[PDB]
């Protein structure tokens, strides 16, 4: 057992609480994990010296100085009697000032309704950090089990995220109700922000 | 030292597939070969090593070795879909492994995608997200390559949306399906 | 009742001796792999045990079962001379094979130069010439049963059997001591070949000595304490035990060495 | 026959570990090798029945090998241990089963050593 860490370049430590010595791996998005530390304290050949591992019983990985390259997920791998098990893994990321989401609600297009499917999209743009909550209220009634959320990776230029939440309703159900809205709560926002349209 | 994997492909529930690993540049006798699975959008998971053991996938899975190690999967399920990795370690890692020792897997490959889906090609439907700076975008549903700007990661339904804050051209290579956004 | 069983046993012995010796000759001659300079002595030994069975053994059988001699003195002298010559022509081939093995083991890398094929031909020719000359110059010129006396009988036991035996024992003791001391002899395959062939020769020699030791002990004793000192059953059990070695040798050759077994399997 | 290896433990830098290999017709040679996670097997020392010894360049001046003929036990004494010496040190023995038998080789299971504390 080890979730998310925000740190700027040049800032110094991950922890994977368990007694087989752990090994630490590194993997960037969509690539092959590399080895970093083995036997709980030994640096792999050809690896930058910044990474170091310290053994009480709570093992800790540490990075002395962050670099632009050093931004990825880290994994601990503890042996056992006869089967090994990888840690849940943590993920460093670039610190950046707080920002507030810009909310846009999109009415279902006429053609999509013509097919028979209604989708309502709530778009949050350029909001930092990742944590946010989106709630769907239809006719002043909260809905559950009918929405999906997708989050982008950090932007290269401004290190900001975008979230799209999509509500899927049957065309008949869409016709039944009149008021559709999405409520967004964020750290920056003083109060919940609601955008509403009318069928 | 080079490790390669093959045998990853589309499968259906209850199916069986066998994956082989290529070993080159080293003496096979002194090493153990491990198979590691990373489910899409999830953490690393260990399946087995090839002296054989299995994760508590026990029974359903079989492992064997010939300089090639083979993993056989039976009664496949939806959860099995993932990217599979082949790694190299010490021969007696279990005997060697101790409170002070853990060798680790020094060399890794590139991974192979095993997709278990009971489905066939279906046509993507692209719809204009009319602007009700005013953002606008196109939606892709029930299908991907989208060209014109933020494109969201694809989602798996029981779809991806592209928003620009203009012509959106959506190309699905498997089905050869090719599809102006204004107020 | 007993006569039928003994005659069947003697017929079986003659049959095994003849068949085994022809098998060894055919396998060694026919197969190219088994043609080597060490196997020249083995083929000579095969001929020297083939003749004993083809000629000497049937008359000895007749004489033993019937208990009378009828062919006559003229033949009888030929039969005893022939019998004596074949023994002298087997205790010299064993000496030469043991000299071959001592030369190979003790002095490796010089075995090809020293043991030239012409030398092997000279050794075989000399061995047969000495055997025949001694047999017929100690049979025609004097000095059916071999006639023991004061100096001829006593001298033959000591000079023919006992003297070669001690040289062969010294050669084998030294060869075993060096074999144990050394680690690598000559490629790994070459070392294993030398060791296996040395085992083959040592077992054939030990079998020969164990088979023929009782007869020669009796032969010395009859000179020492009188011709009739020992019983008839003891006198005639040893002779047949000695004669059995000729039948026994082919089995040893096949069992000890893989190449003989393969050649025999191919032949039949 | 089984080669039993021992003397493997976690050692602080600069420490010393004396290893011991026990073999249960004749034993001709015994060798030591080290295999690291990203490196190939490397010879460190070898000793004959006579007692002649040869050493690798890195090992030289710190490692010594000696043979006990009576009990068929060899040992390696490592001094000036440094993090580069982290490896699984494997024992190796050459032997003959019988007088007429061919020479054969034997491999140990490995004793893991970590120069850290
Ligand atoms: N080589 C040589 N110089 N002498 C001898 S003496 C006996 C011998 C073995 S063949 C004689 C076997 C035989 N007829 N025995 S017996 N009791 O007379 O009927 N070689």
């Amino acid at each position: 057992t080890q979730s998310s860490l925000s740190a700027s370049v040049g800032d110094r430590t991950i922890t994977c609480r368990a007694s087989s010595a752990v090994a630490w791996y590194q993997q960037k998005p969509g690539k092959a994990p590399k080895l970093l530390i083995y036997s709980a304290s030994s640096l792999y050949s050809g690896v930058p010296s910044r990474f170091s591992g310290s053994r009480g019983t709570d093992f800790t990985l540490t990075i002395s100085s962050l670099q632009p390259e050093d931004f990825a997920t880290y994994y601990c791998q503890q042996s056992s009697s006869s089967l090994i098990t990888f840690g849940q893994g943590t993920k460093v990321e670039i610190k950046r000032t707080v920002a507030a989401p810009s909310v846009f609600i999109f009415p279902p297009s006429d053609s999509q309704l013509k097919s028979g499917t209604a989708s309502v999209v709530c778009l949050l743009n350029n909001f930092y950090p990742r944590e946010a909550k989106v709630q769907w209220k239809v006719d002043n009634a909260l809905q559950s089990g009918n929405s999906q959320e997708s989050v982008t990776e950090q932007d290269s230029k401004d290190s900001t995220y975008s979230l799209s939440s999509t509500l899927t309703l049957s065309k008949a159900d869409y016709e039944k109700h009149k008021v559709y809205a999405c409520e967004v709560t964020h750290q920056g926002l003083s109060s919940p922000v609601t955008k509403s349209f009318n069928r | 030292v080079q490790l390669v994997e093959s045998g990853g492909g589309l499968v259906q529930p209850g199916g069986s597939l066998r994956l082989s690993c290529a070993a080159s540049g080293f003496n096979f006798s002194y090493y153990s070969i491990h198979w590691v699975r990373q489910a899409p959008g999830k953490g690393l998971e260990w399946v087995a090593y090839i002296y054989t053991s299995y994760a508590d996938v026990k029974g359903r899975f079989t492992i064997s070795a010939d300089n090639t190690a083979y993993l056989q999967m039976n009664s496949l399920r939806a959860e099995d879909t993932a990217v599979y990795y082949c790694a190299r370690g010490y021969q007696y890692w279990q005997y060697h492994a101790s409170w002070y020792w853990n060798g680790g897997l020094d060399y890794w490959g590139q991974g192979t995608l095993v997709t278990v889906s009971s489905a066939s090609t279906k046509g993507p439907s692209v719809f204009p997200l009319a602007p009700s700076t005013a953002a606008l975008g196109c939606l892709v549903k029930d299908y991907v390559t989208v060209s014109w700007v933020h494109t969201f990661p694809a989602v798996l339904q029981s779809s991806l949306s592209s928003v620009v804050t203009y012509i959106c051209n959506v190309n699905h290579k498997p089905s050869n399906t090719k599809v102006k956004v204004e107020p | 009742a007993c006569k039928i069983t003994i005659t069947v046993v003697l017929a079986v012995l003659i049959l095994i001796t003849v068949a085994g010796n022809v098998v060894v000759c055919l396998a060694v001659g026919l197969n190219r792999r088994l043609r080597n300079l060490t196997n020249c002595f083995i083929v000579s030994l095969a001929i020297t045990d083939l003749l004993l069975g083809l000629l000497v053994l049937p008359f000895s059988a007749i004489y033993q079962l019937s208990c009378k001699w009828s062919f006559g003195k003229v033949f009888c002298n030929i039969y005893t001379s022939l019998d004596v010559m074949l023994c002298t022509a087997s205790i010299l081939n064993l000496f030469m094979i043991s000299l071959d093995r001592y030369c190979a083991v003790m002095d490796p890398l010089r075995y090809p130069v020293l043991v030239t094929p012409v030398r092997v031909a000279i050794s075989l020719v000399l061995i047969w010439v000495i055997s025949i000359t001694l047999s017929f110059l100690s049979i025609h010129l004097g000095w059916c049963k071999v006639q023991v006396n004061e100096v001829y009988g006593l001298v033959d036991g000591l000079v023919t059997f006992y003297l070669p035996l001690l040289i062969m024992c010294v050669c084998y003791t030294l060869m075993i001591l060096r074999l144990k001391s050394v680690r690598l002899l000559s490629s790994r395959e070459k070392d294993r070949n030398l060791r296996r062939i040395t085992r083959l020769v040592l077992v054939v020699v030990a079998v020969f000595v164990i088979c023929w030791f009782p007869y020669f002990t009796a032969f010395v004793y009859r000179g020492l304490r009188g011709d009739d000192a020992i019983n008839e059953v003891l006198e005639a059990i040893v002779l047949w035990l000695g004669y059995a070695n000729s039948a026994l040798n082919p089995i040893l050759y096949a069992a000890l060495n893989r190449d003989f077994r393969t050649g025999y399997q191919q032949l039949f | 026959r089984q080669l039993v290896e021992s003397g493997g433990g976690l050692v602080q830098p600069g420490g010393s570990l004396r290893l011991s290999c026990a073999a249960s017709f004749r034993l001709y040679d015994m060798g030591w090798f080290r295999q690291a996670p990203g490196k190939e097997r490397e010879g460190v020392a070898s000793i004959t029945s006579g007692g002649s010894t040869k050493y690798a360049d890195s090992v030289k001046g710190r490692f010594t090998i000696s043979r006990d003929n009576a009990k068929n036990t060899v040992y390696l004494q490592m001094n000036s241990l440094e993090p580069e010496d982290t490896a699984v040190y494997y024992c190796n023995a050459e032997y003959r089963t019988g007088i007429w038998e061919e020479l054969l080789d034997g491999w140990g299971k490995g004793t893991p050593v970590t120069v850290s504390s």
